[PDB]
């Protein structure tokens, strides 16, 4: 009984990286059973500094979502070619990836 | 009581899959909980999924609201996120443009 989840990944707004702050939000959704493992990576490299994950809520899809953020400077940000948000559901894994405009 | 209001940031579209665009707002750092998000004044409300908040390390909140459109309707419809803050006396209205 399975479901895979949809990601989307945002980068930080260019409002936001203004106010000399940055945050990647990773969107989760459309996944079954309620549990999943996201994982963050600066270009290659694991990081879990500044990264809080929601549990799994269960939404009128009757399918479960969840949130990831990653918190970061604006020059951290701009220092790497891309970020990618792993998420991981039943041993597999659904990467998303974006980069610095 | 100590309140602090959020700072409100768009998700732009950009985000899109198979003609569906997935766009959003964040609204980062407010305290206590709870806020609010509404789209469109409560016109838009199929495929939304909010909240719920996270407790970051500096004691102060953040959530999300992100909507599934059609990648047709971006440019065309505008999309505004409702957000309030009550313990604040805040509600902000984020204009979610294309990047």
């Amino acid at each position: 009984p399975k479901a895979a989840p949809s990601v989307t990944l945002f980068p930080p707004s260019s409002e936001e990286l203004q106010a000399n702050k940055a945050t990647l939000v990773c969107a989760i959704s459309d996944f079954y059973p309620g549990a999943v493992t996201v994982a963050w990576k600066a270009d290659s490299s694991p990081v879990k500094a500044g990264v809080e994950t929601t549990t799994p809520s269960k939404q009128s899809n009757n399918k479960y979502a969840a949130w990831s953020y990653l918190s970061l400077t604006p020059e951290q940000w701009k220092s790497h070619r891309s970020y990618s948000c792993q998420v991981t559901h039943e041993g597999s894994t659904v990467e998303k990836t974006v980069a610095p405009t | 009581a100590s309140t602090k209001g959020p700072s409100v940031f768009p998700l732009a579209p950009s985000s899109t899959s198979g003609g569906t665009a997935a766009l959003g707002c964040l609204v980062k750092d407010y305290f206590p909980e709870p806020v609010t998000v509404s789209w469109n004044s409560g016109a838009l409300t199929s495929g939304v999924h909010t909240g719920p908040a996270v407790l970051q390390s500096s004691g102060l909140y953040s959530l999300s609201s992100v909507v599934t459109v059609p990648s047709s309707s971006l440019g065309t419809q505008t999309y505004i996120c409702n957000v309030n803050h009550k313990p604040s006396n805040t509600k902000v209205d984020k204009k979610v443009e294309p990047k």
